[PDB]
């Protein structure tokens, strides 16, 4: 589970 | 052939232009945007950049070929982001056109 581009 | 034509005409047009498609016109870049685990996640990224430059240096064989690279894209970015971030909004609002689009594609 990727940490994202918020 | 005729759906590679509307393909690049009528659904990369609508797509390429959008408000929300700033984030999607270029390649993931995992130093910019300081994602050190979005190769280790994402093993085939896709991008609509990469997917103009194909239609229009006819790449593609098939619109499904290319309908497939579309849906590699979205997929990408539910895989690896969040629920909550922006970017899923984003690509949610351009899939819904892609498949609104693609609804009246011509069948040959």
């Amino acid at each position: 589970s990727g940490r994202g581009k918020g | 052939t005729n759906q590679l034509q509307y393909l690049h005409k009528v659904v990369m047009k609508a797509l390429w232009k959008h408000q929300f498609a700033w984030p999607f016109r270029q390649p993931v870049d995992a130093v910019k945007l300081g994602l050190p685990d979005y190769h280790k996640i994402i093993k085939q990224p896709m991008d609509m950049g990469t997917i103009k430059r194909r239609l229009e240096n006819n790449y593609y064989w098939a619109a499904s070929e290319c309908m497939q690279d579309f849906n590699t894209m979205f997929t990408n970015c539910y895989i690896y982001n969040k629920p909550t971030d922006d970017i899923v909004l984003m690509a949610q609002t351009l899939e819904k056109i892609f498949l609104q689009k693609v609804a009246s594609m011509p069948q040959e």
